[PDB]
């Protein structure tokens, strides 16, 4: 499961920044 | 699912509330 | 700027944090 | 409450799913 | 300039080649 | 400077994903 | 995916290394 | 196949979180 | 280890000083 | 007015680039 | 030729402007 | 010294083992 970890930080990251004050729901 | 493949800022805006 | 800036480390602190959970994310 | 200190792992478990 | 006041994406488009 | 350094780091990658395959040009 | 997510370290480590002089950064 | 170095970066991420100002003696990679 | 299989936070501890 | 807690995750990235597999004894925030 | 393998901060140098 | 006054990579080079 390293790999999706990995790929998981990057998504948070994405998700922060393309959802901006909405703010977003996080499941793997 | 954006682990499998690259999703574009159009795919993530579903996470967003 | 100082509010967006550290919004990104908490998603990631989050992330981690919670593991297979995921958590639910907004500003303000 | 988390950018002007630094929350507790504890205390950031509070926004887990 | 992005550091003194925040940017969006739209002024983030400005810096792409 | 150093607020100024931290900033710039989370720029470049907020530049990473909004320019995609474009790529960009950062100068600070 | 290794691709997408390289490139967000490689932007990182490019900021840090050319500093004040910048960089020019495209995939391919 | 995981890159060793791209992960290691993680790891002192995680390690930082985790160890606070006590800091970490070693990256287990 | 952890760049192979995956650690959790708790096994990450085993590091700190 | 400069986070110290936040500055230090910045420093131990670019410390993981610059001793690479050696790492590093001490954080300078 | 630096997600495939480590490049030096030498050669990534090669980037900057 | 470094989250107050900005350190070069350089710099950072003398905290390494
Ligand atoms: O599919 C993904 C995964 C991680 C970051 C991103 O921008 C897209
Ligand atoms: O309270 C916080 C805020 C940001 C990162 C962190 O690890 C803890
Ligand atoms: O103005 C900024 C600075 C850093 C990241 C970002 O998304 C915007
Ligand atoms: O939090 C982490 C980061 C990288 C590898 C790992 O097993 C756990
Ligand atoms: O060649 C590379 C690629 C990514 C990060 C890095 O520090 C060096
Ligand atoms: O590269 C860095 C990161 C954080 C503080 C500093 O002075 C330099
Ligand atoms: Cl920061
Ligand atoms: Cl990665
Ligand atoms: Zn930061
Ligand atoms: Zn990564």
């Amino acid at each position: 499961f390293v790999n999706q970890h990995l790929c998981g930080s990057h998504l948070v990251e994405a998700l922060y920044l393309v959802c901006g004050e909405r703010g977003f729901f996080y499941t793997p | 699912q954006c682990c499998t493949s690259i999703c574009s800022l159009y795919q993530l805006e579903n996470y967003c509330n």
